[PDB]
């Protein structure tokens, strides 16, 4: 699981693969990592499958039961602190990265990152999963702050598709949304469309010369592709 | 009288006979000569058969040691087999320890101190044989000669046997600088056909073998229609 939320001046663009796998096998290759909490408020999803999935829809009829008795819009630092508040008295017993984000009109785009440990940091930009600890250096180089929202799209496309190239865990489809003033437009870009793979990646075209011909010099002249020559 | 019995004994004047006589096992043995073409070593060998019945392919005194490299003994042919499956333990050391082809001059020179080991100590003699390593490595085409005392030398040119005199001087017009492997097949066994008598042995037959660019730096014998026919 490879998840992540970039926030723009509108508001925030959240990004996920699509894999769920037990261990080493793939039991789903089309999940989706972006839980709606209310319309314009929604959350990455790491971790437990089923511990967060409960998490995920208990906070998000606390938040609807909410929203109809106060009358007006829920603020997305009101559903962070729902899942800080289950996050922390469970920890124990869950396994739950919760990366909250979403767009409300008093503080414009929210970036909430809630770990495993249960705590509550405010963002710009937020890394989550198994998959996140290769985007830290991706990055440090190449994020520079203040995009617009269709750069910040297809910079986290390209974000998603560097994670899941090298880790194992992560893989599948990239789910995107941006949640802003608009209504929240979802995009679900294929792997056969992605913006980067190592199998198209034009320096891991030649094979490494491993399988030397067995010769009269130590000069290596790549590896053997035929029993003849 | 006891100072030529045994390896460990100089003699009044400095000298070693068992060595000295393991040298003349070499001097009543078969005719061996080599040539280095500037491409590559070829060498060619006299098998004296004692019987018409012997299959052709017999006593072959040309083993392959490496890839590029292998040894031709002249002397006693099973003392020689013993430094040739030795030379080939030292040549598999080369390649599954420090993954490189053993260098010409390095696989003689261990050739020279096992022959060497034993005319030191007095339970061991030392070999009836004198190994010709013939080798292609990265130092270009190689051609050396051990002896029984274990002394290796390189040569260009090499005549061992019965008559490694005459056909020493045989060696001397040739010219080993424009000299191809071509041609030296058909010149160093016209060497033997002219230098061995066949008024003693009735059965002689020449085995060739090279190694150069031509056979993509292997060490092979001959294919058997490229040797002169007498
Ligand atoms: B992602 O791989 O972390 C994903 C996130 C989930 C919330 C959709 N989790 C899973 O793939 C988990 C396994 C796991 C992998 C790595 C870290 C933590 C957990 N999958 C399951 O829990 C699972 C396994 N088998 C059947 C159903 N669910």
């Amino acid at each position: 699981t490879t998840i992540l939320a970039v926030s723009y001046n509108g508001g925030v663009v959240l990004a996920a693969d699509s894999r769920t796998s037990s261990g080493t096998y793939v039991v789903n290759r089309a999940s989706n990592k972006l839980t709606k909490l209310t319309k314009k408020i929604y959350c990455c999803r790491s971790g437990s499958a089923a511990d967060t999935q409960a998490l995920a829809e208990r906070v998000s009829n606390y938040l609807g039961s909410y929203q109809t008795d106060i009358g007006a819009g829920v603020n997305v630092a009101t559903a962070a602190n729902l899942f800080q508040k289950m996050c922390y008295m469970n920890r124990w017993n869950i396994s739950a990265g919760i990366i909250v984000a979403g767009y409300d009109p008093i503080n414009g785009g929210s970036v909430y990152s809630i770990p495993s440990g249960g705590s509550c940091v405010k963002l710009d930009y937020a890394l989550g999963g198994s998959g996140s600890i290769f985007l830290y250096s991706f990055f440090d180089a190449n994020y520079k702050p203040g995009m617009s929202k269709s750069e910040c799209v297809a910079f986290c496309q390209r974000a998603v598709a560097h994670a899941y190239s090298r880790d194992g865990s992560s893989g599948g489809l990239i789910r995107t949304i941006t949640l802003d003033a608009d209504e929240p437009e979802d995009q679900t870009i294929p792997w056969n469309r992605s913006p980067y793979c190592m199998e198209k990646d034009p320096k891991y075209v030649t094979q490494a010369t491993q399988n030397q011909p067995f010769s009269s010099s130590a000069k290596i002249t790549g590896n053997r592709m035929s029993s003849t020559g | 009288s006891g100072h030529d019995q045994s390896t460990d004994v100089f003699s009044a004047e400095g000298r070693v006979f068992q060595v000295e006589y393991a040298g003349k096992a070499v001097d009543n043995s078969s005719t061996a000569v080599a040539a280095c073409c500037k491409d590559g070593v070829v060498v060619a060998v006299e098998k004296v058969h004692t019987s018409r019945m012997l299959e052709k392919g017999s006593n072959n005194r040309i083993h392959a040691v490496d890839r590029q490299a292998g040894i031709c003994i002249c002397g006693l042919l099973p003392d020689g087999r013993a430094i040739v499956s030795r030379a080939r333990q030292e040549a598999e050391n080369s390649r599954d320890i420090f993954a490189t082809p053993i260098r010409g001059s390095v696989l003689a020179n261990r050739v020279g101190e096992f022959m060497h080991a034993y005319t030191t100590h007095f339970a061991y003699r030392p070999f009836g044989c004198s190994a010709i390593i013939a080798s292609y490595a990265d130092d270009g085409p190689q051609l050396f000669v051990s002896d029984p005392s274990g002394t290796v030398a390189g040569y260009y040119g090499v005549a061992l046997g019965k008559a490694k005199t005459v056909a020493k001087s045989e060696l001397e017009k040739l010219d080993f600088s424009s000299l191809t492997c071509d041609e030296a097949v058909g010149k160093l066994a016209s060497i033997l056909h002219e230098v061995h008598d066949k008024q003693k042995d009735k059965l002689y037959e020449v085995e060739v073998a090279w190694v150069c660019d031509k056979s993509d730096r292997k060490f092979v014998h001959v294919p058997a229609d490229m040797v002169p026919a007498e």
